[PDB]
């Protein structure tokens, strides 16, 4: 063969925090198929929007958005917990079909998008450039989502802790935690990445007692 | 920055 | 500068699964310096061995060990709540000071690696060759690693949310979450994505009571 | 067995 | 648009020594379009073969052929004097036109190639990995190959200064050089680079009166 | 080992023209070393000047200088016939040795750059970005340059050849070259690389006889 | 024996 | 554009 059909930018979906994670990667040879599981952010989620994109850039609203589509029916569970595999799956054509799979209610959304959408070449090489251009600062917006993520599940999953631990947990510790727990939640509605640190790493400082009670109850 | 209604978590 | 030091090769650790997890990438000036937070991978462990790695492959038994060392002292939490901050930082001589720091007890731990250590210009070229002709296997490697891990998580997150629902949790139940945990457990030590993936998708099935419970 | 692995912070 | 159709290998031509000249680089969008002028490699050649090329190494042999054809009409001249105009053109469907055009003359041929022929995928990837692994010996071939095309020339416009020169060249030099240029003949037909240089700087020695002499 | 010494920039000289040719490739390892043959861009030019650049640039004068230096005594010769090599050695501790020397009048001269010449490391980001930017402009450049540089060995060759020819070429003939002459050194001094190509090509439409006259001397 | 080699151009 | 004084050339 004297050509091949290649993905020229990264195709993939909106995920927590307002990011692009990729499920296919610029310069597939198509036809290519990619799936992964993902899931809910909040308790109780019942539905969640699978939102497409196109490009190279890490916030979402810096990429080409080719189109988006609901699941619903999603049953009560905790964040992050419900499986829904998202598939993109590209033809010989340049067709991407994206689908969303609930492993456990069985239901199931999908779209198609004509392989004329998104950035044409000239808008291909600009997104090229400015991927590389803001290579720092985009650097910089993923890991403060990351970090806001991961100070978010600390954050929940400690409150989470505090009500299973009841009267067990002592009078000052509580306090301690309450305190580092607040300083912790006001931070992470900043932009301020060493500061969620700081205030995580405070949280953990205070929470030794609490974690012991943890162990006792699940060991 | 502003969120969509239903967000796509990491499955953990 | 007619010259720079740069890594010919990645520089990172071993993770959870036996995969390299990068933190210097190939090809980055030096002097550098990178530090990421990581964590344990069982509930209550109390020491972790930070491995140091070298090289493009996904599997840590396929680059070049260049040692490892332990952090112990780590406070009872569950799986992934210790903060322990892991910082790669390369001299302007080249020398690799790799440290743990455990963010809570405030325990840390460190080693340096000579300039020397590694792999010499040949075995650089092959391990970049061995990489690019492994590419497919070693993505399916590190997929299968991933969906393992979240079997592991989805596995003790609903045994604990079993212990926490206690009696409000019925018999039938019980019984039926437990046969599906077992054979999630068992499928995680085998090595087939698909099978790891059916087994968590079958107990999701039988966890719905317990779910609605856990939700109160 | 003992546990070693580092995994990832959550 | 979701897909472009690119190369997946470099396109181009043999030309003297045995050596592929890339016309269209690896990875370009298509439709795409690209002339070179080359010309003969012998005084009064009067045809050439246009002989296509798919792949990254730079002996013609180690690459794939996708066909050849040939241009004649080609007036006398002096090796390199001719302008044959060497078109590629891939057009949106894949398909890859070449031709040849004697600027001179006005002669034109051509030929068409499927978008099917050439390499597969897997042969694709076997070929970048070959090319990477003999990096080296591919450099080497090519300077070879400069070299030797280097000394060719010396030794045709030498042979043309002595015939101009006539009997203004005094006997000694005339047989001196003639000895020269034998032996930088003898070298061009071997494979060692710095040999033919010894025999092209030998001939340079012997050629101070040649070069007066042409001089006026 | 876990670091290599490497070349962040490409190094060469300056070229006919005003351009860069590279002798050390962008990212090779050193120690390394390079030698090629070069030569006079005059008939009869007794020096050269070798003028070492470092960047990623075509044109010469967009390029970072590192210095310079003359070879002399290159004994009287045409254009393009004397065998000048000139080596580039870089050495464990980054210092760049050039060198050229004549093959024919054994004659050489050399000089040494220091490893801190040359851009910095965000001059060196610069350089890339900006070689990346200008890429068709450069491009564009080298391919003028080129032509120019074949159309003047077309055109001194193709006088040179009516001399040697006297009064066997016919008189129309010499006044038809003698016109395509005059139109191909006028292109040749403007920058319309179109404008040369057509000039050279009628100076081929009319130097059939000539050419046969060459054949006839030299066979 | 005949030559089919491409040069290059001058 | 402007020519050095002694220009480095292609040996042919």
């Amino acid at each position: 063969v004297l050509l091949l059909d290649v993905t020229p930018l990264s195709l993939g979906i909106e995920t927590m925090g307002g990011v692009m994670t990729t499920l296919i990667a610029k310069n597939t040879t198509i036809p290519t198929k990619h799936s992964q599981v993902f899931s809910t952010a909040e308790d109780n989620q019942s539905a969640v929007t699978i939102h497409v994109l196109q490009g190279e850039r890490k916030r979402a609203a810096d990429n080409k958005s080719l189109g988006q589509f609901n699941l619903d029916g999603i049953n009560p569970a905790p964040r992050g917990m419900p499986q829904i595999e998202v598939t993109f799956d590209i033809d010989a054509d340049g067709i991407l079909h994206v689908s969303a799979k609930d492993k456990n209610s069985g239901k199931e959304q999908k779209i198609t998008i004509k392989a004329s959408s998104g950035l044409n070449e000239d808008e291909i090489q600009k997104m090229v450039r400015d991927a590389e251009a803001n290579a720092e600062a985009d650097r910089k917006f993923e890991e403060l989502v990351q970090t806001r993520n991961q100070g978010d599940h600390l954050l929940h999953s400690t409150r989470k802790q505090v009500e299973e631990a009841g009267d067990k947990l002592p009078a000052d510790d509580k306090t301690a935690i309450e305190s580092a727990l607040t300083a912790l939640e006001t931070a992470l509605k900043g932009e301020d990445k060493a500061a969620i640190e700081a205030k995580m790493q405070e949280l953990a400082q205070v929470s030794q007692k609490l974690m012991e009670i943890a162990q006792q109850q699940h060991a | 920055p502003r969120p969509p209604q239903w967000a796509v978590g990491h499955f953990m």
